[PDB]
DNA sequence: TCGTCTCAACCGAGACAGCATCGTGTGGTTCCGTCAAG
DNA sequence: CTTGACGGAACCACACGATGCTGTAGCTCGGTTGAGACGA
């Protein structure tokens, strides 16, 4: 029992008991980072894939025409010296070195143990490690970016149908897309005219016989082993045939096969049935007599070269004819090798593909694959062989992991799961056998929309591939540099280069699409952006490449891929999510656990089951009747065996579900009543919850799902307790806890600091902060919540707030799906939000004059100079209005060519002719708030501003203050430990002296430790950071806008009901009941029939019941009753039909008062997704708290006062706040600066541009029969020179003439057309 | 089918280049000295293997390989044009040095948009070479402080020298793979091209024209002739001493009292310093 | 895959035989360029 | 243009034109030395691929730039730009006197009027308020006019409300679906930042109040206002262009 | 559509706001809501399912 | 026995050093615009 | 209404590298085109 559960317990309604606790959410990226980095390991590291596996495949090298070797035992990880809270405010991006030890061993180039000169030394730091935090994110140059799990196609060969318009046939085979892990993309297309032709990226179509002859297999042996295995002889009655009963099954025999010494099997014109097959099986006659007319349709496998004749009488892979059989008879051929194909058997398409284009020589295939790669070049056998080896056999620019060989072995059939990483010709034999088996029709075709055909990758494999590419580039550079060098003439450190791997690890996080910016506006976005499964990026399908193939789901995703979590817009279906209980495998495969059930009893152990065995095994349903004996009471349950739902027997199943929340992801599972909603609007509500923003007062959610505390625990913004103990002092800047004597070491017992995250900037310009929820003098446990982040309160996830909500169309304010608020939300500041707005200003150095932070700026009034100091920066916490100068930036100018009007207005006012302009940045329109802090970065060895000195002195006194308070708490812990030690038998004496000396040594070690920590902080804060070149000082001011509720804000609930508020209506216009609480936010009753979600009504009914119980316990606490009445009240609450009771455990004085003070503001529920609360417990909870049972309240009309002749429904709806406000989208522009290619306005002049008046806008404009505004908006608003001037003069003077003129768009067009030399003239 | 490319066609065309003994090149250089259009043609059509071997080393640059083989044969023909056979050595090293000079000129003139002379690109090349040498032992990002300490140069000087290296990217390759919006419509010009700026210019011109027409004649004349606003040139009282007033102090006092009158009528018209210069 | 692993094992065996057959280890500095 | 820190911002057309300039200069310096046939064939082929990279990109040249992976932009990418083979004036056209906002429903307003907040009403009527301020006789300048509309004075609403009651505005959804997405209305003077709309026109918009981004348009001359109140005022386009049913459809 | 076709434009659009206003007022003073008793479940549905 | 009528792939969109002037920095006087002083 | 003094441009000579040139020699779906097929 945790300490947070004593303050808040959740009334659950799960009729099914919980058999498995919710696992770690971000463990996949955690152990992927642990496998790729290998920070904590022994001297014998793991042999799995990663940076060590990428280094061990390349680092043993041999010099061409020389003797050189490089050995390594391992690498050494670097120590992260940059603090996270100082690198988000300085810009260090978590730099961490990585040094390796290379052994340069030389030889005498004779393959013997002679001249063994080994030089074992540590090399330079190969790049910089990312060094991500424990939360699962890493900072990339100030901002925090995360990786996305690439859900590309699985490595291997698939065989689908792909019926399209290009084939123009009902039954056709698709192209075999061989997909390796990196590089060497090969294709195998099946031609419709009984042929097979491979394809390439840029080359044309090539036959499969040339590919086999280039791989190494001869055409005759491949044509023999491809079709069948049958030999023909000439013995006895002029021919001898080997009869096969398997090939003759289902074939209409048109000839006589009466051989067998007077026993006829099938007569002429009789179909071969199973009786003739059984007769041939019981006879066993291997020799049959056929006429010579049947041999004409057969095709030979190899060339028939008789040794007596001396010439080739039959070509390789050719048909037999009436003269060819006579030639083979007269040439005295003993054994004839030919293929046997039937209509009921597989069609001989491989022989027809091998017989095409006369491909029978190895040199012809070599020059064909040389012309396919480099056409029109010098045909060389060695160069083409080396190119084919580097493309197929060698690992040069080609990396394939073992999962592709595992998928190929699972496809073609093999007992060994692990295969070789290099491709061979035997895999080509398996894939040709697989494609002719697919063209025969046996087996099942693969589905490209399956979970097995879409592998979920991570950052580790792609990072290892990029590091391997950079490492083979550095190895090629070192081999090119050390070609003519020697051992004593060169150096092992100077020959290596860590620059290509540093450039590769730079582009892997800076210019890669997979390392996009992390959505940190909401903790749900923070936990779901790690678990995104996107198909885009390199080696995947983009938005236009999706079609109708990867946007659909197969029922093999039972507990693996959640389809109710994808971003709405232009990409739905190809970007997927990861489920809750789904755990990836070692091979990167998505697997889900299942409960093994026998015929009589139910087992306890759980095994993670893959997708390849679920197609053969039966999977039952966990939502079944159980009589507490381990058996199903029903005789028929909805099960699935062949990836399709059906009905089965309870003694026939073998597996069932673990939990019903294993199929849904963590985005949609936070919405209650998922089984009452449709997946469309639940997906929309999950998307708006992922795109949510925090609030000011974090009110706890009324109707909860139970996993709110779990998703608050796994979130990195919360404060997790490493060790338990009592809490000494709680502060909003930092908290400290004591360490008990059980879970502690000998020395340095009490050491626990927790720097709370102050008001800093997120990625979507929203504020983040940590609020403590504990007291002084209380004990905690391991993993306890100390301080909750934004949109989290007192240990649970608390995103928005709740208010009284009814379902009524009220005066057209909630017209279709709109919102009508009340004055309580603006008077109590409930759903208001505060954004932190960034403003990055640079102070660069130009060639005509440098810039600096100088407060003496020309054209500055009194209201601007009063805010800024003698330095040039506004003070901490000043009110910033619209159109205020914040930063100080003066740029010089020379030869400005000033007008006489400007010097006249300068000489009238008597001001000095300042030749230095003012290019200081200002706020946009609609921003009027208060700044909180400013972060300044300067270069190393440059002049520093006095505001920078004030900032660094405030930071150093804050750092010294927290160092002093942690030194104070550790010396208080040491003194209380010594005082608890000396009281035992005080009245031997050598031990006490020893312990005092050990305590003095410990406190002096802590003193010198804080001295070197302060020295490190001073040497890290006084130095300069790596900034952009040409910049003297980089400042950034953090402006916080205190935004309130305005008419037009975005408001949506939890079930996908998007709406906009209308105005600020008062508290009296809304209808009220007889109790005294008027309704606040009124919704429309169209959200329930149109959007297919009835969970609105159930959620608002449970919210009404929860507010009834909360008001009852509030008036019970007001009435000053005893604790026996409160525990009887909790007993009659927690003894419903659903869920379980956890009463009679908490103490009355502490825990009961704690749960009262922490549950007076509402109680949370705990409902599952597919076996949640039924309606009868909701009717009981409505009827026990003096509320109507159907939600049929009787309300009073506030507007007209007439009594309603109908009962209404009110309640409480927990809604969310969105990042769809008006202030970030408002563009305020009347006149904007025109562009350079045409006279169209654009941004950049401290004003946002307009919208795109493209083709559809002007099409809808000329939809009506008008012509004057079409040219007015095209020659007056844009694309003119003097037309706007004469029209403004006509507007100012008043008279209108409407002169036509000549626009500049015709001038741009005539220049762009006469750039090609085109005669254009006017007739007139 | 056949290849519709140029590099393959060039590689097939250069296959007929012979490589005889050095006495043939000695005789060709002797015949090219007196003047004949056969030895120069043979030297330009029989020595392309060294040209393509030079051009294969300068791959992955801001140019194309056709430009590299063109500067190679241009340096070769400039080497054999003014070729002196009195040394009696091989002209392959001379053609190699000429091709090195031509590829240095190609790096100088065909890489960056801003053109550079020889000395600044030479000091940029040795500075980037020194940075490449020191970054192998530094194992971090190259900063100008260590380069200035190693090269015995001031930090501001090497900062101004590295400031010339712009390395400008494209205007269509935006941030990210999905280039839904280019960088042409992002930034604007630095000059005043807004209709607000020109509108304020013409309104201020008409306003000061009305204020000069509403003032006295002598004050408007001394305000228009001195600054050159109302159809006047760039002349002053030293040039208008025989035009308006002979004494410079008298017309200077008239000018400053006219400026004070303009300031007081702007103050009475609702125009102050804070309302004009923010 | 297998050929690179066999070359790595052969190079490791040759380095072990060179280290156990009279050869020593030359410990160069971590930051040294020729 | 000079960028931040002495840098510059150039297009690829400068690079391709400079490259064909240098190749023509090398042609000029090579034609005057009695050159053989093979090198002038190679140089004319080089100029052919150079001017082919000048006019188009992505066919046979495949020229790359320095320290990047994206190909250069030819003059086809100046006459067209991005988004297929559509022109630069046809791909994007940022029109002046516009700005995107979010909409909301206003039920207390008629069909012949609407709502509009003052924060954008001070700028969408900026030449009108400049003409009225210079014609009535309170401020003949324009910089003091900008100062008094940015200082939030008390008289700016009284001098601004004359061109609010009887002045049309245009409003278009940024996802355009049909011809009813553009409309004409009459603003009033309200508080806040977002725009109130007519209730019975969102069905003609096919735009439920889901918090999208809708942009407004204000034409400059009064002739365009008269013809907009003739063509797309909501008392004129009552019938839908599909059939005989009205596009103003009553909601639930 | 019928009253639009028989009266023109101005009387239609002045009828439209008055009909919208009385519809808004009669929606405000109405009292319908979709509840848990709104979705009536017949007892023969489980018989059909079984 | 040959001209014309389909027919399936092909392609493309939504280094180093030296030589001969050279161009604005760097004052150099000089003219100009202004500041006291009667 | 007169007089004499200092700070800021204004071409211009001097000039310090600095421009400029030169020699060493080892996804679906529509317009294009080559190829088989049939009758006068
Ligand atoms: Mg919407």
């Amino acid at each position: 029992y945790s300490y947070t559960e004593k303050k808040r317990i959740r009334k659950d309604f799960s009729k099914l008991p919980d058999v498995m606790d919710v696992p770690y959410l971000l463990a996949i990226q955690l152990d992927s980072y642990r496998e790729f980095l290998q920070a904590g390991a022994t001297k014998e590291q793991f042999r799995d894939v990663g940076l060590h596996a990428a280094f061990k495949s390349v680092f043993p090298i041999i010099s061409y025409s020389g003797n050189a070797a490089l050995e390594y035992v391992g690498y050494r990880l670097g120590e992260p010296a940059f603090d996270v809270k100082e690198c988000v405010l300085r810009g260090v991006t978590f730099a961490v070195p990585l040094r390796v030890k290379v052994r340069l061993i030389i030889f005498d180039r004779e393959s013997s143990n002679k001249a063994i000169k080994d030089i074992k030394e540590q090399e330079v730091y190969m790049g910089e490690i990312p060094l991500m935090t424990e939360n699962g994110t890493f900072i990339i140059n100030g901002t925090e970016r995360v990786i996305v799990s690439q859900l590309h196609r699985s490595p291997g060969v698939f065989f689908d149908h792909d019926r399209g318009k290009t084939h123009s046939s009902g039954k056709l085979l698709y192209s075999a897309r061989i997909i390796p892990y990196r590089g060497s993309w090969l294709d195998f297309e099946f031609d419709p005219k009984d042929c097979v032709f491979v394809r390439i990226d840029r080359r044309r179509k090539l036959p499969a016989s040339v590919l086999l002859r280039a791989l190494g297999y001869s055409t005759e042996e491949i044509l023999n082993a491809f079709y069948a295995t049958n030999v023909f002889h000439i013995k006895g009655e002029t021919l001898n045939l080997e009869l096969v009963p398997q090939r003759l099954r289902g074939e209409v025999a048109s000839i006589d096969i009466k051989d067998g010494s007077g026993k006829v099997i099938v007569e002429q014109g009789r179909r071969i049935t199973a009786r003739h097959i059984n007769q041939l099986e019981k006879a066993g006659v291997s020799q049959l007599e056929v006429p010579f007319d049947y041999l004409i349709g057969r095709t030979i496998a190899k060339a028939i070269v008789h040794p007596a004749t001396g010439e080739i009488i039959a070509e390789c892979n050719t048909e037999l004819t009436l003269d060819l059989l006579a030639k083979v008879a007269k040439a005295q051929v003993v054994r004839i090798e030919t293929l046997y194909t039937n209509d009921i058997d597989c069609g001989p398409f491989i022989s027809d593909t091998l017989k095409i284009d006369n491909t029978s020589n190895q040199l012809e295939a070599l020059v064909e694959i040389y012309r396919m790669m480099r056409p029109g070049e010098p045909p060389t056998k060695e160069a083409a062989e080396t190119l084919f080896g580097n493309l197929f056999f060698s690992a040069e620019r080609y990396d394939l992991s073992a999962v592709g060989r595992m998928k190929f072995n699972r496809r073609i059939g093999r007992t060994e799961i692990e295969g070789p990483g290099v491709l061979s010709k035997e895999d080509i034999i398996d894939v040709l056998k697989t494609l002719v088996d697919i063209r025969n029709g046996k087996g099942i075709v693969d589905d490209i929309d399956h979970l097995g055909n879409r592998r979920v990758r991570c950052v580790g494999e792609m990072a290892e591939n990029q590091f391997r590419v950079g490492l083979v580039r550095v190895e090629r550079a070192v081999k090119e540099r050390l070609s003519m060098a020697e051992s004593e003439g060169l150096m092992p450190q100077d020959l290596i280069n860590a620059k290509p791997v540093a450039a590769a690890i730079k582009e892997f996080f800076g210019s890669s699409q997979l390392s996009q910016f992390m959505d940190q506006n909401n903790p749900l976005s923070e936990i779901t952006h790690k678990r995104r499964v996107s198909a885009l990026g390199p080696g995947g399908l983009t938005r236009e490449r999706a079609g109708f193939e990867v946007r659909d789901v197969h029922p093999t995703h039972y507990g693996r891929v959640c389809p109710i979590e994808t971003p709405e817009g232009p990409n739905i279906g190809l970007i997927n999510s990861l489920a809750t209980y789904a755990r990836t495998n070692k091979y990167g495969f998505l697997e889900s656990p299942y409960r093994v059930v026998k015929d009589s009893l139910v087992t306890d152990e759980i095994v993670f089951l893959s997708a390849i065995e679920e197609a053969d095994h039966v999977i039952a349903q966990a939502s079944a009747t159980l009589n507490e004996k381990g058996q199903l009471v029903d005789e028929l349950v909805a099960v699935r065996h062949l990836n399709e739902f059906t009905v089965k027997a309870p003694e026939d199943v073998t597996l069932m579900d673990v939990s019903p929340k294993q199929v849904v992801s963590v985005a949609a599972s936070l919405i209650p009543f998922l089984e009452h909603d449709d997946a469309n609007r639940a997906l929309m509500g999950s998307n708006m919850q992922r795109q949510a923003v925090p609030t000011l007062r974090a009110d706890k959610p009324l109707v909860g799902t139970g996993m709110e505390r779990n998703v608050a625990r796994d979130s990195g913004v919360c404060v997790v307790a490493r060790r338990g103990g009592v809490i000494d002092s709680v502060d909003a800047s930092r908290v400290v806890v004591r360490v008990a004597d059980d879970e502690v070491e000998t020395g340095e017992a009490g050491v626990d600091i927790y720097n709370l995250t102050k008001y800093t900037r997120s990625n979507q310009n929203t504020c983040i902060n940590q609020r403590p929820l504990v007291s002084k003098g209380d004990v905690v446990a391991r993993g306890d919540i100390l301080a909750d982040g934004p949109s989290t309160d007192m240990g649970e996830l608390a995103l928005g707030q709740n208010m009284r909500v009814a379902f009524m169309p009220w005066n057209g304010f909630n017209f279709e799906d709109s919102i009508c608020l009340s004055e309580r939300v603006v008077q109590e500041d409930r759903f208001t939000t505060i954004h932190i707005q960034e403003l990055t200003c640079v102070a660069r150095d130009t060639k005509l004059g440098p810039e600096e932070i100088t407060a003496d700026i020309p054209n500055v009034g009194e209201a601007a100079l009063n805010k800024l100091d003698e330095a040039g920066i506004v003070y901490v916490g000043a009110e910033v209005q619209a159109g205020d100068i914040l930063v100080g930036k003066v740029t010089p100018k020379g030869e400005t060519q000033l007008t006489p009007e400007e010097k006249l207005l300068r000489a009238i006012f008597g001001e000095k002719a300042s030749d230095v302009k003012d290019t200081s940045l200002r706020v946009p329109t609609g921003t009027k708030g208060t700044v909180i802090d400013v972060q300044v970065f300067t270069r190393d060895g440059v002049e520093r501003d006095s505001r920078a000195l004030s900032i660094e002195k405030m930071q150093l006194d804050q750092i010294r203050k927290d160092l002093n308070e942690e030194f104070r708490i550790v010396e208080g812990a040491t003194f209380e430990r010594l005082r608890a030690a000396l009281v035992g038998a005080k009245a031997a004496d050598d031990a006490l002296n020893e312990q005092l000396e050990k305590a003095q040594a410990y406190i002096s070690d802590r003193r010198q430790l804080l001295d070197d920590k302060f020295e490190d902080k001073k040497r890290k804060l006084q130095q300069g950071d790596d900034l952009a070149p040409g910049v003297l000082k980089i400042v950034k001011v953090y402006l916080a806008i205190k935004r309130r509720i305005q008419p037009g804000d975005k408001m949506a609930g939890r079930h996908g009901n998007k709406g906009v508020v209308s105005v600020i209506m008062p508290v009296e216009d809304m209808p009220h009941d007889a109790n005294g609480t008027p309704v606040d936010i009124v919704l429309n009753p169209l959200g329930v029939p149109s959007r297919m979600n009835v969970g609105q009504i159930l959620e608002t009914h449970l919210g009404l019941a929860a507010k009834g119980l909360g008001e009852k316990i509030n008036r019970m606490l007001e009435e000053q009753r005893k604790v026996a009445e409160l525990r009887k009240f909790l007993h009659e609450i927690y003894n419903e039909i659903g869920g379980r009771e956890e009463n009679l455990d908490e103490l009355g004085d502490n825990e009961i008062l704690a749960l009262a003070k922490n549950l007076r503001g509402g109680v949370p529920m705990a409902t599952p997704v597919f076996d949640g609360a039924k309606e009868r417990e909701i009717k009981a909870m409505l009827k026990l708290a003096d509320l109507p049972e159907s939600g049929q309240m009787r309300l009073f009309d506030g507007r007209t006062g007439n009594q309603f002749e109908r009962p209404t429904t009110v309640g409480y709806m927990y809604m969310l706040k969105l990042n769809h406000l008006v202030d970030d989208k408002m563009h305020a522009r009347s006149t904007g600066s025109y562009s350079l290619v045409t006279q169209q306005p654009l941004g950049g002049k401290a004003q946002f541009g307009g919208q795109r008046f493209g083709e559809m806008e002007v099409w809808a404009l000329e939809a009506y029969g008008a012509a004057y505004t079409l040219q007015e908006m095209l020659t007056v608003k844009s694309d003119d020179v003097n037309g706007r001037t004469k029209m403004y003069k006509n507007i100012v003077d008043g008279d209108h003439r409407m002169e036509a003129g000549m626009p500049e768009s015709f001038n741009v067009l005539i220049k762009e057309i006469r750039s090609l030399g085109i005669d254009i003239e006017l007739e007139t | 089918t056949r290849a519709l490319d140029a590099t393959q066609l060039y590689l097939n065309e250069i296959g007929f280049s012979p490589l005889l003994t050095p006495e043939e090149e000695v005789h060709f250089a002797r015949l090219a000295q007196k003047g004949d259009p056969a030895g120069r043609k043979r030297m330009i059509e029989s020595n392309l293997r060294l040209v393509v071997k030079i051009a294969r080393r300068y791959v992955n640059r801001g140019l194309s390989l056709l430009d590299l083989i063109e500067e190679g044969n241009l340096g070769l023909i400039r080497a054999v044009e003014k070729f002196d056979p009195e040394r009696g050595f091989r002209f392959s090293t001379y053609a190699t040095w000429w091709i090195r000079q031509t590829i240095e000129r190609a790096i100088m003139n065909q890489t960056r948009t801003i053109r550079l002379p020889i000395h600044v690109v030479k000091e940029l090349n040795v500075y980037l070479r020194a940075a490449r040498e020191l970054t192998h032992k530094l194992d971090h990002e190259p900063s100008p402080e260590e380069i200035a300490n190693l090269l015995e140069k001031p930090v501001a000087e090497v900062k101004r020298m590295l400031g010339l290296n712009e390395r400008v990217t494209s205007v269509d390759v935006s941030l990210g793979p999905d280039s839904d919006k280019t960088l042409l419509d992002t930034l604007t010009d630095d000059r005043p091209t807004d209709p607000c700026e020109l509108l304020q210019d013409d309104d201020l011109s008409e306003s000061i024209d009305q204020w000069l027409t509403e003032l006295t004649d002598k004050q408007r004349e001394v305000v228009i002739r001195r600054f050159g606003l109302r159809g006047h040139e760039s002349s002053t009282l030293e040039e208008v001493g025989q035009e308006i007033g002979l004494t410079r102090e008298r017309v200077r006092q008239i000018q400053v009292e006219a400026l004070k009158r303009l300031r007081e009528i702007l103050e009475k018209n609702g125009l102050s310093s804070d309302a004009l210069f923010q | 895959v297998e050929a690179k692993q066999k070359e790595r094992d052969a190079l490791a065996k040759a380095m072990e035989e060179f280290l156990s057959r009279g050869g020593k280890v030359q410990e160069i500095e971590p930051n040294v360029v020729a | 243009v000079p960028l931040d820190g002495g840098r510059f911002a150039t297009s690829d057309l400068n690079d391709l034109y400079r490259r064909v300039i240098n190749r023509n200069n090398r042609l000029k310096r090579l034609l005057d030395l009695a050159a053989p046939d093979i090198i002038v064939r190679n140089e004319k082929r080089m100029l052919q691929e150079a001017v082919d990279a000048l006019l188009d990109n992505g066919r046979r040249g495949r020229a790359i730039t320095g320290s990047n992976k994206r190909p250069l932009k030819s003059l086809a990418d100046m006459i067209k730009g991005k988004q297929g083979r559509f022109r630069q004036n046809l791909l994007g056209k940022r029109v002046d006197y516009s700005g995107r906002s979010v909409i909301t429903v206003g039920p207390t307003l008629r069909l012949h009027q609407c709502g509009l907040p003052k924060k954008m009403a001070l700028e969408l009527f900026k030449p009108f308020i400049f003409g009225k301020l210079e014609g009535r006789g309170m401020a003949t300048t324009i910089k003091a006019a900008k100062k008094m509309v940015e200082r939030e004075l008390p008289e700016v609403w009284d001098v601004l409300a004359e061109v609010i009651r009887e002045h049309p505005v245009l409003l278009n959804r940024a996802p355009t679906l049909h011809r009813l997405g553009i409309q004409a209305f009459e603003p009033v003077l309200i508080e806040g930042k977002a725009i109130q709309l007519h209730p019975l026109v969102c069905a003609a918009y096919n735009a439920d109040f889901d918090g999208d981004q809708m942009a407004v348009h204000v034409p400059l001359t009064l002739e365009a206002q008269l013809e907009a109140r003739a063509l797309m005022m909501s008392t004129n386009n009552i019938l839908s262009p599909a059939n005989g049913e009205p596009i103003i459809v009553p909601s639930q | 559509n019928h009253c639009y076709r028989v009266v023109g434009l101005k009387d239609t659009v002045i009828f439209a706001d008055q009909l919208m206003y009385t519809g808004f007022a009669y929606s405000t003073i109405s009292g319908v809501s979709i509840g848990v008793n709104d979705f009536v479940i017949p007892d023969e549905k489980a018989r059909i399912i079984n």
